Formats: C-alpha cells, structure tokens, sequence
DNA sequence: TCTCGTCCGCGCCACTCGTGTCCAGCGTCG
DNA sequence: CGACGCTGGACACGAGTGGCT
DNA sequence: TGCGGACGAGAC
C-alpha cells in the first residue's frame, strides 16, 4: 500500500475499533464504510486520492497516477459502481461543468455561445453563462440546456466524489482526529508507533448521531472560516462567522448542550458548543482584523460570560478585551475593572497573567490614569526579576547559530537549539510513565493517541497527583548517574515512539541526553517538569531558545536569543524567571 | 445535382457575410422554390431563414431535395475569393459532397471554380409558425445598423416601445443611458427613407444586442428592414435580397 | 438646468476623440462667458485647456457653474454615437446627477437621447511658429518612428535623434509656413506626448507652435474661430 | 562618395516596402553603373534579387563598391514620410559612412533630410547564375497579388499549371479544393490587364504559397509581373520597376 | 534617534494553469 | 497609400492544486 | 498558539 490509503485505512481501523463512534453512525452510513472496504486495491488508492483532492469535478484526462495504474477507466467505473465516484452524466448542473472547464475552452464556449466576453476571466464567463442560461430561446424552456449540453462536449469525461460517502468518511476524519486528513498525519501515519496505553472509555462526547453530524457542520464552518483568514478573504470569514454564531444561537436550549456542560473539561473540547466558541473566538480575530472593536468587545464580553466554554483560554480573551478597550477605545476605567477580574480569574495563568498585570502597571503609572486609585489596591504583586542581558555582534546563518557559536567561545561546546522542545523532550523522557500512566478515565479513547487528552489540560496534574508529586520529588533530589539512568530507559523503551512532548530528532544523540541531564541537574529539571505538568498549555511555550553547557564544567546557560527587532515574550519572561528561581543561569541574547 | 446561376453574385456574397457570425454551421435545403436555411444560431436565442426563391436564379436546376450541410465559415472564405461583379453557380455533385461554386469574371477572360468539404450536420427545423405582428416598423437598414452599433457602444440590452407616433430603441448601462427614437417621416420622395410604421396595439419588448449588432451585417442586401413586434412573439427583422428572396432574423425577448 | 446646443457638434465630437486618448478625468467649468475644460494629463508632461464661448454656440444658459466631472472614456463613447451632421446639444440641470446630450439628424426623422453620468501663466513668446496641422503630423509621426525626442530649432528645423540614426525637416515660408525668428530655439520634447497631440489635428487646419527658452511650449489649434485647443508641453 | 537622384521617390519606397519582410539583415552590393541587391530569405529557402539601372536615376555617380550596411526596417521607417511624388537623393560618402537621404517635394515648400548609420554587413555573394525558364507567363500584377491572397485562404501550395491555351492556379487544402484559369488575353486593347504566355512545354510545379504571398507585396511598382517556370529551377516574379530597374523572387519548388 | 507596544503573514514546493500584458498581422476608410 | 484601429498568438507572472514515503 | 517581519506612537 501507498502512504495515503494506509493512513486511510489505520484512520478508518482506529475509528471503527470503537463502539461509540459506530453508535454514532446510521446503518447507511456503515454500508457506505463496508461498500468502501468491498473494493479493489487500486479501487481504494483512487478514492483515498479523490478525497484528499478538493470535492470538485476532475477531467478523466487530468487524472493520471501512475502507481494505480496506467489506464484508470475501470477504478473510475468500479467506483462510480460502488456509489463514491459520480460520473459526467449526473452532471446537471451548469456551474458545475463552467468550473470543471478550464480556461481556453471556456474561451471557446464563450464565443460559441456568443458571450460578451470571449476572452476575460474565467468567473466572469462563468458569471455570464449563468446569466445567458436563463434567457428564453426562440422556440416560442430553457436555452442553459444548450449550453449545459455543449459544456458537457467540451469538458469530455469527467469524475466527482460523491458528497454521502464523502461526509461518512469526514465524520469518520474527524472522530479518529478528535484525539488527535492533515499533511503531518497523512504521510508516516501507517509507520509512526504510538504509545502504549490501555484505552478506558467511560464517557460519551457525542450521544446521538444528529450529535455527530451538528459537530461536523460546525467543524466545517470553523475549517472554513479558518481558511478564509488564511487566505486572507476577511469579509467573507466574517459573513461565515456571523452565520455560525447565529447557529450557535438558535441552539443555546438544545437539550444534548445540557450534558455537553456535563462532560470533563479535557472532553468537552469535542462538542458542538466547544467549537462553536472557538469559531466565535476566530469571530473576535477578524472582528479584530476589521475596523470595528465594538462588537469585537461586546464578543469578548459574552465569551467571558461563560466558564463552562473553553476556559482554558480565558487568559488570552481576557488579554484582547483589555488590549481592545484600552488601545483601541478610549475608555480606561473599564479596561481597570476588566484587569482586576482578569487576575482574580483562575483560568488565567503563565503569560497572560503577565501581560494583565503590565497593563495594570502601565496604567498605575500612566497620568492618564493617575485619578483613579483603586486600580493600585487590590492588584496582586509577582514582580518579575530582571534577567541578564548579554549582546553579541556577528553576521547567512541563523541568529540563533550564531549565538551557539558565540557560547562555544566562551566555553559551552555542546550546544542544541531547543526552542522548547529540549525541555519538553526530558519532561516526556523522565515523566513517560505518568504522562502515559493507566487507570486515568477517558484520557485514552483510540489506540492512535501521540498526547493523553488530559495532556494541555489542567487535570492532568490533579488525575496524577499522587504519582506526579513522588516522581517530581525523585527528580529534584537525584545524583547524575540515577537522572541518566532514568532519561536512558525510556529513550531505549520507547525509542521511536510518538509524543507531543518527545521530539526524538532535537537532540542529536541519547548521549548528547545524558550530558544535558547531567549538567542541567536535579532542581532544574524537577522545575521544569513540575511547571510542564501543571497547566502544560501555558508553560509549553516562552522556554529559552538555546540551552548550552560545556562538558568539562557542567555549567550551563539557558540562553535566550533574540535579534534586533526580537523582543522578549510574556511566556519568556515567566520562564526565565522561574528558571532563575531554580537556581539555572539564564541570559538574554541580542544579536545585531 | 443541383445547378442555379446568379448574375449579381454580391448578393451571395453579403448573405454569407451577414450569416457567417451567427452560423457556423447551417443546413441548405434544395427544393424547387429555392434554397432554405432555417437554422439558428449557437446561443439559440436568435433565428435566421434564409428562403432564396428560384425566381432570382438563373438556369435553376434541382432532381431531389438535398441538405447541404455547409461549414459557413468555410464558404464565406470561399466566397470572399469571388469578386463582386462575377456570377456563381452552385453546382451540387450528383450524390456525393462537395459544393462546387465557380465564379466567372463579366469580361470572362477568368474563371475560378471551388469545392467543399460539405459536411453533415443534425438536421433540426423549428417550423416557427406565421404569428401576426403588431406594431411592424420599415425603416432604413443602414438607420437601423447605426442604432444597433451605438447601442452596443452604450448598454448591453436594447428595449424596444413601438406606438402610432414612433419606434423607440433605448439602452441603459454602467457608462450611461440611452434612447433613439424614429418617426413616420411619410416622405414624398421616398426613396426608402420613410419610417412608415403601422400600429395595433402597445407593445414593449426588451432584445439581447450582440445578436442584434450580428444582424446588421446584412445591411449590403437591402436599403430597408421591417421590425415587426408583438408581445412574448420574438422580434422579426426581415431583409428583402433584391427582390429574389428575403432573409429575416428572430431574436427571442429577453426577461429580467 | 443649463444647455449648450451645438449646430455644427462635429468640432465638439473631434475635440473629445483628441482629449480622449489624452486625458482621463477631466471637469467641463460652465460660465456665462462660455465653457473651459483645462485639466491635468494623467501623465506628468502634459496638461491640456479646452476654450469654448458662450455666443459660439446656438444656446446658452448657465445660472450656476458646474464642474460636471466625467470620465472622458466613457463621455467619447457616448459622442462617437452622434453622426457628423448630427446637430448635438448638451443639458444639465444645476442639480442633475448625469449630464445629458441630445443629438438631432439634419433630416430630423430620428432624434437621439443619452444621459452619461458625472464624476499656466501666460508668457509672451517672442518667436512663434505656424504649420500646416497635416504637416505637424507628418513629423511627429516619422520622427517618433526614428526616434522619441525631437530638438526644434529656427532659421523651421525639426532634428530626430534615435539609436537608429538621425534626421531634420526643413520648412520654409511660402498651408502657409511663418516663424518669427525672434530668437534663437533650441528646444527638445519627447515625441510621445507630440504624436499624443498629433491625433487633435482634424479639428484645425493650421497648428501654431511657439518656443521660448526654457519655457513651456503650447500647441494651439483654432477651432474654427469658436475655441482654442491648447496642449501645453513641458521641455525635456 | 555615391549620389543617386531619384525622380520618384515611390519607386524606391515601395521597393524598400515591399523587400521589408522577406529579407533581414541582408546585403547591398551596388555596383558602379546600377543598382544592384540579392539574398536569400530570412529562412533561407526563398531568394530575392534586385536590380536598378544607373541611367533611371535622375543623376548617378558613384566610385567604388561598398557594402553599405543595411537594417531594411530602418530604410523602410526612412522612406517613409515621404511623399509619394517627393523628389528622394541618396547620397553617401565612402567608408561606410551613414547614408543621407533627401527628400524634397514638388512644391518645395518644405525638405527634409533623414541620415541612418549603415550596420556591421557580411557580403556572402551566392551569385545564382540566370538561366533560360520553360514557361513564362505575363499577367497583370493586382491579378496575381489577389489570386495568391485568395489562394491563401483556401490552400498552403498553388499548382502554377500553364498552358499554351491559359494558366490556371490551382489550390487544394482543408475547406476544399481550388483552381482559377486565365486562359490566353486574346483582347485587342493589347492591355497591361492581358495576360500572355510564351511558353514551349507545359510544366507543372507546386510552390510555397507564404512565400508567393510574401512576393506580391511588390505590387504597386508595376502594371504587369511575368512569371517564369522551369523543371527544377526556382520560379521567377519579376516584376517591372519604371524601366529603370527589374526585380525578381527566386523560390524553390 | 531610541524604545515600547501593537499588528500581520505564516504548510511544503514544484507543476500546471488563469491572467494580464505585450507585439503584431489583418482590416478600415478616407 | 497609408494613418490608424483592432483582436488574436506569445510570455512571464501569481495563484491553486496536489503529492508529500 | 507561536513565531519572524513591519508599523506607529510616545519619549527624546
């Protein structure tokens, strides 16, 4: 098998492995999967490549993959049997054959058909011919027939994925994708090896198939709205956008949203309300990308007015209102009020919290508003220690390389750009046995699983606690030789596996490992670990860019690196300053 | 086999060019009256008969009826070759298909002759029936070509309002608006600059003008055009050929 | 409402083929001493000033003046409909949205209609030259063939000098040729903008060109004594 | 030092003209009595050759051979604006020096002189020797510049096909085949629009239909062109130039 | 001029294709 | 005859789509 | 989210 029916059919494995996603189906849609698993191999490869490519018509002649094979006339007839693929004649639709033409035969067609415009743009033409189809002919009907029959000529033989089996098998994308086809996950899928774990699923995110088939839409709307601000199509995002949150409206008392509020936080990420603020926050994104900041303010306002949606985010909508209501309006008093609730929420933390609190700062010394006091009482105090700055001047290789020669200088020999993902790396490889550990419930749905569900989640810490806390102790007082023991097991245990936390490639060689363990000690990585562990969603980011040590010191320098026009992160600062407070050496370093 | 002599071979010659942007290809039906096209153009929207009557022709000769599917790009090309003066006949082959037009200069010191491929096209008739018009207009062709030129200039659809005292044409567009209006001139000399029109009822119909513009192109067969209009009844725009025959275009309203 | 019947409106309809291919936008300034259309050329060299009188035309009325901006494309458009003899009339209310023109047959049987909607200090020139329009042209065309700009002198030269080669005209008095001589010229102009002035030349049949060292140049054609036709050029 | 005075001025313009786009970046050769030009076609499969008496010229008075480099477009750029009853005088000095034109109209009212810089030129001096044609057919030349228009639509090669009794250009392509016949003048006017052939065998040769369509750009210079046809020899268009000069199109059957 | 803060584009790349512009052979009409 | 206007091939983009083991 | 460019706005 080629790559991309392989991670088709471990998708389709993985999700029909389950019981409460086949629940979730109709008994069509299961003939639709086991009419799809009724088919040749080469059957399987064009459906597999027709899905991936976009749900339009495709000229028989355009499709040419040689690894099926040379001549694709039977695999399109198979499939057109079978149901998925919709050949020329169901093409009744003249929009649909304009857009399958391409452009110098719609050319052609144009001056055929006599249009304005036989050269021009391919919309506009499109845009004509709809506009000619519904004149009336001279046989006192419609004249579009003609033209739909002449397009149809002109295009030749032509393929399409048929819309049924093609929702069945993106409900089917999706469920497997919930834990978590996208590029990463559609290339490697069938040769990555995940993790060991025992699936325990004792809870249901979905409980009817309308369930399902409503998470979908709204999916789509938000894949949708997210590609239209991708593309950089701001007003027709806004339009989707808007439409969705009018959908999200007409189902606020629906009685599956009641258990919806009833489903674990690390769950709850998986239902149609979840996604449903999620599109709301992209709504704040390009309400924010447009002039207007008043709406945006007001979304803000009733985003915040729920806890029971994506609370795990409420630090950076907190952050917006205020940077919204203060930059953009010209109202301070509210953005203080809207301040002192952004630290007393808990929800807010690691970065975000730090940039309310500057905010707070910045307007207690600001005159602006040197009136009002009660801005200064009340505010919590975590001064934040001034980190070391050290500036290097050097000149085509990245910055950061740089600054790793520049500390070979001065020592430092072994040196990795972690951007993170060092630190991460030795959180998974001293921690593998919590992160993936049993008997924690419904944080293991399919055997496809790189991260437990309760992993970017607060619960994480408190599902573990116990386990977590004797661990992180073990760590903090440890010798070197106990800590390369420990990062060595599971670099040999799971080597190769799969985890968000683990990248395998960042450090070059397990001895590299043992050396960077050794020299980062027993303190720091407990640390860093205990800070991973908690709240992983806001700690995951902002770590020192380079971390270098030489080997005959066992000295060490977490060392940020940042050009000219780089500037130090919110998340930076916070992690710079608790690895000061763990007793590590951090500086900053600028590069010009 | 098919036989018939013109002497005034512009006549041929301009009925190709105004038929050559409308048609590619059309059906030329052989009968003893004369030659029929009936055939209509690509978009369907407009109509075009094209009845040739026999009287016209010279030494007319016709055994059976016979299709003549022409390419008439193909035999517009083939007519430019003839010049305006020289006579054509048509000589069809017996059975098989090949047009054979040979063009012989007055002075008859040149003759050149020409075949066709003369292909096979899906033989269709619309068969329109002979609905009476209310509201028929005659008016200079030329007039008429000039209209149609400066409309498509300014908007994209023609409206037309015909009454007792006038015609009126009037286009609007993105650029501007505008309306042409005619009257019975009812000129003593008349030498086919009256606008006569006859009126039985109000009658308002709104024509596509790139079709339009396309029929102006057979303004070198006749100094004058008839528009006969009629509620939900295609517009009927007739040219007489030099008193041998007459070629008329349709053009079905348009609806918005 | 304010109307300026046209008998003869084929100068009207030459004047916007000329100012078409120049200009873009331009603004019709309406007093009731007559009509002024100077404007800038979307191109930096050049600018152009249109002068028409109130007493030259048939009728005149003009209570308020009106800028009446309109896109020359369009406007030539809308006047490339009327005929040569065609007796052409424009009408614009004070408070008309689109500027309307009226065109007349001279048999008056067909009657046309179309609304189209709306958006230097002088220095005396000592030396001045006078050409046939026709010959102007013939120049501006063969010397922007050899090359693009043209260095104009006086005793009437006319120098082109391109990569491919070189070449001068000669004009001398005798349809009639006059230049003052007043003082020496030595004046070049890219030739582009010259050939963009070329296409004006039906409206006149003499061109009058007048130089003045470093000084703008002006080319000047007589509306049949109803208007003047200035295109000013900027030297090199 | 080489003057020529030519009283028509057209003549050399429409010879320039009509020469433009068969040859680029081709040779002069002038001689000391005459004009006299030849080269092969861009694609060199066709040929030209020119010839311009001395004594057709007003004044004629030239030293020594020169290449005179040439870049017809700019001759033809320069022989343009240039009235077609203007008095045109190529003068040039000697080391390649740029070669002046004059012209100067009737009324005199106006002159000009254009002068373009002879380019880099290599002499290849093919030297086709003449031969005797099988056939030669005298037709007017508008006749044949419209017969090979018209056969161009219709046909890529034109069958020459004489005959004592006429000529008839035949044509067969893709909208059909076919053939125009001028059979013998046998007019008493004796006119420039008779054609006559003079001719000892009958011959039959296709021949590019591009390239004769290239050839009857010169139609203006003259009334009449004689066509000269022999088996294997490239095909002869000569046309006539005012008796002061004879031009003629060499292409390969 | 310097600094601090805020906003904005960001899969991968290589192959084919829509698009706009350019030059130019053909056609016009006076 | 020619000054001038025009719409059709040719070519470098900028964008989309698709293959990515 | 998390980055690299850019900008403006204030301080100077």
């Amino acid at each position: 098998h080629p790559y991309y029916l392989r991670s088709f059919l471990v998708v389709l494995k993985t999700v029909l492995e389950n019981e409460d996603d086949m629940l979730l189906f109709d008994e069509q849609e299961k003939g639709i999967v086991t009419k799809f698993y009724q088919l040749s191999a080469t059957g399987q490869k064009l459906y597999v490549r027709l899905f991936q490519r976009k749900l339009s018509w495709i000229k028989m002649t355009k499709l040419e993959y040689e690894e099926i094979a040379l001549d694709l006339t039977p695999v399109i007839e198979e499939l057109t049997n079978a149901g998925f693929l919709q050949t020329e004649s169901e093409l009744q639709e003249l929009s649909e054959v304009l857009e399958l033409l391409s452009a110098p035969e719609l050319k052609s067609l144009a001056k055929t058909f006599h249009l304005v415009n036989p050269n021009g743009q391919k919309q506009q033409l499109v845009d004509a011919f709809l506009k000619l189809a519904k004149q009336r002919s001279v046989c006192t009907p419609g004249i579009g027939a003609v033209i739909l029959k002449r397009a149809k000529a002109l295009a030749g033989q032509s393929v399409r994925i048929c819309k049924g089996p093609r929702a069945v098998f993106s409900r089917i994308l999706l469920l497997f994708s919930l834990t978590d086809l996208s590029t990463v996950l559609l290339v490697n899928l069938g040769r990555m090896e995940f993790p060991s774990y025992t699936i325990n699923r004792k809870t249901h995110i979905f409980q009817d198939r309308d369930d399902l088939i409503r998470y979908a839409a709204a999916t789509h709307m938000l894949s949708d709205i997210s590609s239209a601000m991708a593309n950089g199509n701001w007003e027709e995002a806004k339009e989707l956008a808007q439409c969705a949150k009018r959908d999200w409206n007409r189902l606020k008392n629906h009685p599956s949203l009641r258990c919806h509020e009833d489903l674990p936080l690390f769950l709850r990420c998986f239902t149609v309300g979840w996604i449903y603020t999620r599109i709301l926050s992209r709504f704040v994104e390009i309400l924010q990308r447009l002039h207007m900041y008043e709406e945006a303010v007001r979304e803000l306002e009733s985003l915040l007015s729920q806890r029971i949606y994506c609370p795990d985010s409420r630090g950076r909508w907190w952050d917006r209102l205020a940077l919204n209501l203060h930059q953009h309006l010209k109202r301070l008093e509210p953005t203080i009020k809207c301040i002192t609730e952004g630290l007393a929420d808990p929800e807010v933390r690691t970065g975000h919290r730090l940039s309310l609190y500057q905010r707070a700062v910045r307007l207690r010394e600001s005159p602006s508003c040197k009136k009002f006091k009660h801005l200064f009482q009340q505010l919590p105090e975590m001064a934040v220690q001034d980190v070391k700055h050290v500036t290097i001047t050097g000149r085509l290789c990245s910055v950061e390389e740089l600054a790793l020669a520049h500390y070979r200088r001065s020592g430092f020999d072994q040196g990795i750009h972690g951007e993170g993902s060092t630190f991460s790396t030795l959180y998974g490889l001293l921690l593998w046995d919590i992160i993936f550990m049993d008997g924690i419930p419904d944080v293991f749905r399919n055997a496809c699983q790189a991260f437990p569900l309760d992993l970017c989640t607060d619960s994480f810490f408190t599902s573990r606690r116990p386990a977590l806390e004797a661990r992180l102790q073990l760590i903090h007082d440890a010798p070197e030789e106990s800590l390369r023991a420990w990062v060595a097991a599971t670099w040999h245990e799971q080597e190769g596996r799969v985890a968000s936390l683990v990248s395998w490639d960042r450090f070059t060689s397990l001895q590299q490992a043992q050396d960077l363990v050794s020299c980062l000690g027993g303190p720091v990585l407990s640390g860093v670990c205990r800070h991973l562990a908690a709240d992983f969603r806001h700690c995951r980011g902002g770590l020192p860019d380079l971390v270098v040590w030489n080997s005959q010191s066992r000295h060490f320098k977490l060392v940020e690196v940042k050009g000219p026009n780089d500037r130090l992160s919110h998340k930076q600062m916070i992690w710079l300053a608790e690895l000061q407070k763990l007793g590590a050496e951090v500086e900053v370093c600028h590069v010009v | 086999m098919f036989e018939a002599r013109l002497v005034q071979g512009s006549i041929l010659k301009k009925v190709l060019e105004a038929l050559k942007d409308l048609i590619n290809e059309a059906c030329w039906d052989i009968s003893s009256s004369g030659v029929n096209l009936q055939s209509m153009d690509s978009s369907h929207v407009s109509l075009v008969q094209l009845t040739l009557r026999s009287e016209g022709f010279d030494t007319y000769r016709c055994d059976r009826n016979l299709a003549m599917g022409v390419n008439l790009t193909s035999m517009s090309k083939i007519l430019k070759c003839a010049g305006n003066e020289d006579i054509i006949t048509l000589r069809a082959e017996d059975n098989a298909d090949t047009l054979a037009l040979v063009f012989e200069a007055p002075n008859q010191e040149k003759v050149s002759d020409y075949e066709m491929k003369l292909m096979d096209l899906d033989v269709e008739q619309l068969g329109i029936p002979e609905q009476e018009y209310s509201c028929v207009v005659k008016m200079p062709s030329g007039e008429f070509a000039r209209i149609c030129r400066d409309l498509s200039h300014i908007g994209d659809a023609v409206v037309i309002s015909c009454a007792k005292d006038g015609v009126k044409f009037s286009a609007s567009g993105e650029l501007g608006n505008g309306n042409i209006k005619l009257s019975q001139t009812s000129n003593v000399d008349k030498e086919e600059e009256a606008v006569t029109i006859e009126m039985n009822e109000p009658v308002q119909l709104t024509f596509a003008l790139r079709y339009l513009n396309f029929f102006t192109k057979a303004t070198p067969l006749s100094s004058t055009v008839t528009l006969s209009m009629s509620a939900d009844v295609p517009l009927v725009v007739e040219y007489k050929i030099a008193d041998m025959g007459h070629l008329k275009y349709y053009l079905a309203p348009k609806i918005e």
